[PDB]
């Protein structure tokens, strides 16, 4: 009962074309307590300014939020999304794929 | 916010009136009713909290509206004379502070059995020769009026009621520091019932 | 009847410029503390609010008023830089659980322009008169409280050392006795009627009372007169068969 | 618009 | 059709013995529309939707206030509520609490709510019957008879049934175009070969208002549920929701499966199969 770890999804708001500007999305959710820390990565380097949505919770008690930043998808650039929650041991990344 | 009317009430004894009390919150908490006699705190009477919710205690009826409060009072006796407060609650505002309208100020007039108007002298008992004049036992139509002159002090009408024996009597008081003053002058302003008793 | 909450002083008589301090007990098991003013010809205005030692909530209270709830629940509300407009009752209710807000029983302000004006009643009883005895089989004793500044005061009568209320009735508002001058002196007159019998008996005794407040013993008096502290002034009546 | 909570509405 | 309004309060205590943060924020149906936020030097109340904005001073103040005494209170709550657990002082909790009233297609209340939670787990709620209380535990019954013995319930019905009910109209009304629209799903089938178990296909649901979504997959006319991975909905970041739901496949048996999607913006479920 006593702590939730986050569910993590990594993608855009937009489906991703090569050439045309976008928002890159990492939603958080499903974790308690409320204390969370979230990053964007570009080729495993931090991207400096990023927005979040206010934090809130779900029916069940557990916290969510959004992190989110403009980008323009190509096919070198790597993408992905680093949390750590006190629930775990090592900051958790999940990389973004196109596909999901 | 809140709003009464009438600001004052002049009511037979026996003759029923309703009191209004009009409000506007962002949402009705509750609605109270208060009586305050002279010289003393606000006393409980009523909490009515929605629409079509009544209540009663003797001779007291507080009815609910989504727009205002009525309190009935069924042949309301001399007892019953007093300001009668009414307040809200809001469910827009925390804690539960009252937002009280201005009042009805009600007297009732009682009703007077044998009226036996007369005018005594009445004499001090110290003393040294200081007198009064008393005008007593009245009907309850007859009014007591206020002299222009400043050297003659003439009171209100007062209801004093002997509990013991079912018995009810008015009266009003007239005294003056100098001068021929007669009580039977005392009174002169007023319209005096023909039939008063002046002793000799 | 009373409600439980307790106010203390009763009465306040102070002169502009100064500060005075109000007492309020909420109600046993009452942890809240309400500070209501009304004002003459006005209706009960919302000062402030406290909840268990707490400042809860604020009304339109001014900046030269202030109070506080103490850990005993009581209150103080404290009035400084006085105005002739304060003169006011002030309420203090708390609140129950339930919701229900309960009053006290006020204290009463009189704000002067100073004190130099403040005078004590005196007293007199009148006797009823043989015709009135004749004539109904009943007897009415009037009193008189006259000459006393300000409005302050309570009458009482007293039968044979015990206080009355059937048979009495006395004047709702006090009369100016000099009613075109601002500080006019007041005057306040008293009923009580007794059966004839009842007032031909030499063993009974009739006594009227009226209690005034005035200074606080603590205000000067450079004045040649005697300082017009609260007091209670009297005037009595033996009972005559004859 | 949210509600106003009473005097002694505590947990 | 119908709608809802939810205020979902945080308090939490802090380390050692800080003053706990209060937080509330205001909801219609998915749409955020205020925030107040006691850490700061003069908090106030905030509007997050445009539709919030023409609301006049006096509205704002009254939010304020709420929020302000609450968040003295709610102090005294975690107080309260550390002593019926025997807990220490440092000593981080957090009660939460929901609220608010639901409308059914016509305008009319079908249901108000009221639970709190004490660390992420229910410690007291509102009945159906909105006049009794479901306690978690002893704790919460001693909750549940301060909140009885104080008419909470009766007041929080008052409120429920009008206040309530009036204000979420208001903001419809006012909001309307935005919250009073269903924007449907825009929705495919993705196919991605994996080799051994074959193929994914994954059937996406993206740009849908409100967030409330069904999507299944079916096999020869046949809920699969076992073998069907679901995705979180999830926002887009532009006031929209997305959502898919994946299946493995062997290969040339797609024809055989069928996505199935139910939303508010659908008059009817949409029946959808792999485009070669």
């Amino acid at each position: 009962m006593i702590q939730r770890t986050p569910k993590i999804q990594v993608y855009s708001r937009h489906p991703a074309e090569n050439g045309k500007s976008n928002f890159l999305n990492c939603y958080v959710s499903g974790f308690h307590p409320s204390d969370i820390e979230v990053d964007l990565l570009k080729n495993g380097e931090r991207i400096e300014k990023v927005e979040h949505s206010d934090l809130s919770f779900s029916k069940d008690w557990s916290f969510y939020l959004l992190y989110y930043t403009e980008f323009t998808p190509t096919e070198k650039d790597e993408y992905a999304c680093r949390v750590n929650h006190v629930t775990l041991s090592q900051p958790k990344i999940v990389k973004w794929d196109r596909d999901m | 916010q809140v709003t009464q009317s009438p600001e004052a009430l002049r009511l037979q004894e026996g003759e029923s009136s309703s009191l209004n009390c009009s409000y506007t919150v962002s949402g009705l908490r509750g609605l109270f009713w208060y009586r305050q006699d002279p010289g003393k705190g606000p006393e409980f009477l009523f909490t009515l909290y929605s629409a079509g919710e009544e209540k009663e205690k003797e001779r007291l009826k507080a009815t609910l509206t989504k727009k205002e409060s009525f309190l009935h009072i069924t042949a309301p006796k001399p007892e019953d004379s007093a300001t009668y407060l009414c307040a809200v609650q809001d469910l827009g505002t925390s804690g539960s502070r009252l937002t009280f309208g201005e009042g009805t100020q009600l007297t009732v007039n009682p009703n007077i059995q044998n009226p036996d108007p007369a005018v005594y002298q009445l004499r001090d008992s110290k003393s040294s020769d200081k007198s009064v004049c008393l005008f007593t036992d009245f009907d309850s139509q007859t009014n007591v009026s206020q002299s222009k002159d400043s050297d003659v002090y003439i009171t209100d009408k007062c209801v004093l009621d002997m509990r013991s024996m079912d018995f009810k009597s008015n009266s009003a008081v007239a005294w003056s520091n100098k001068s021929d003053f007669a009580c039977a002058n005392a009174f002169n302003n007023s319209i005096i019932p023909e039939d008063t008793f002046f002793p000799s | 009847m009373d409600s439980g909450v307790t106010q203390t002083p009763k009465h306040l008589i102070t002169a502009t410029g100064q500060r005075v301090t109000l007492r309020c007990s909420p109600r046993s098991g009452d942890l809240s503390v309400y500070w209501y003013q009304q004002s003459l010809d006005q209706g009960l205005q919302f000062l402030i609010h406290y909840y268990n030692g707490e400042e809860r909530a604020k009304g339109n209270i001014l900046e030269r008023f202030s109070a506080q709830q103490f850990p005993d629940l009581h209150s103080e509300l404290n009035l400084s830089s006085l105005e002739l407009g304060d003169s006011a009752l002030y309420f203090c209710a708390s609140s129950a659980r339930s919701g229900e807000l309960f009053f006290g029983e006020g204290s009463r302000l009189t704000v002067l322009e100073d004190l130099k004006n403040v005078f004590p009643p005196e007293v007199a009883v009148f006797e009823p008169s043989e015709a009135e005895i004749s004539h109904t089989q009943k007897a009415t004793l009037v009193c008189l409280a006259t000459g006393f500044y300000p409005d302050h005061v309570e009458l009482s009568w007293w039968v044979n050392g015990k206080e009355v209320h059937s048979g009495v009735c006395t004047d709702p508002q006090p009369l100016k006795e000099q009613p075109a001058l601002n500080d006019s002196r007041y005057a306040l007159s008293s009923r009580l009627r007794v059966s004839a019998t009842f007032w031909q008996n030499p063993r009974n005794h009739f006594r009227c009372q009226v209690q005034f407040y005035g200074l606080s013993e603590n205000d000067e008096w450079t004045q040649d007169r005697a300082k017009p502290v609260t007091q209670i002034v009297s005037a009595e009546a033996w009972g005559r068969a004859d | 618009h949210p509600v106003g909570e009473a005097d002694y509405f505590e947990y | 059709g119908s709608h809802s309004m939810r205020y979902f309060y945080t308090a939490m205590s802090r380390p050692g013995r800080g003053e706990p943060r209060f937080i509330a924020v205001g909801y219609v149906d998915d749409t955020q529309f205020v925030r107040f936020d006691s850490d700061a030097a003069s908090p106030r109340t905030e509007p997050r939707a445009p539709w919030i904005e023409q609301e006049g001073p006096e509205y704002w103040d009254r939010n304020t206030q709420i929020f302000k005494t609450n968040t003295q209170t709610y102090r005294e709550s975690l107080r309260n509520l550390r002593g019926y657990y025997n807990q220490s002082e440092a000593g981080s909790h957090i009660i939460q609490r929901m609220y608010g009233c639901d409308l059914g297609p016509d305008g009319r209340l079908l249901r108000g709510h009221d639970q709190s939670a004490y660390d992420g787990k229910d410690y007291i709620a509102l009945n159906e019957d909105l006049s009794s209380w479901t306690a978690a535990d002893t704790a919460a019954q001693i909750t549940q008879r301060k909140w009885e013995a104080a008419r909470v319930a009766e007041q929080l019905r008052a409120y429920l049934e009008g206040l309530c009910v009036e204000w979420l109209r208001r903001y419809l009304e006012n909001g309307k175009e935005t919250l009073q629209r269903a924007d449907p799903p825009k929705t495919h089938v993705t196919h991605h070969p994996v080799s051994d178990h074959e193929a994914t296909l994954r059937c996406w649901a993206l740009g849908f208002y409100p967030a409330e979504i069904t999507l299944t997959w079916q096999r020869d006319g046949e809920d699969q549920t076992q073998d069907t991975e679901l995705v979180e909905t999830r926002p887009a970041g532009d006031r929209t929701f997305q959502k898919w739901a994946a299946v493995v496949v062997p290969s040339g048996e797609e024809q055989r499966y069928t996505c199935h999607v139910q939303h508010e913006g659908l008059p009817k479920p949409l029946t959808l199969r792999w485009e070669p």
